């Protein structure tokens, strides 16, 4: 019906029996978003850090 | 020093050693970091 369908090997999986996810992002739109640390010593990436 | 104020100089001056104080800070990476 239009949403795809994304692979996955993180889903648990135990002698069959997984479980099947339907999301919607965004803050615009009230669904779900990810939260990271945006200022960071060393600051390699997005919430990311290395240091000697 | 002048001793027992010719202008004579004492052989033994007393001399001060500057001393040194200590303190290590410790912060969690995370704690700075969030």
């Amino acid at each position: 019906r239009g949403v795809p369908l994304i692979p996955s090997d993180k889903v648990p999986l135990e002698n069959g029996k997984t479980k099947i996810l339907l999301l919607r992002v965004g803050e615009s739109r009230q669904g779900v978003v990810g939260l990271y640390q945006p200022n960071l010593p060393g600051e390699q990436g997005m919430g990311l850090s290395v240091r000697f | 020093q002048v001793k027992d104020a010719f202008v004579d100089y004492i052989d033994n001056p007393r001399e001060y050693l500057l001393s040194a104080v200590n303190t290590v800070v410790d912060v969690h990476t995370r704690i700075s970091d969030l």
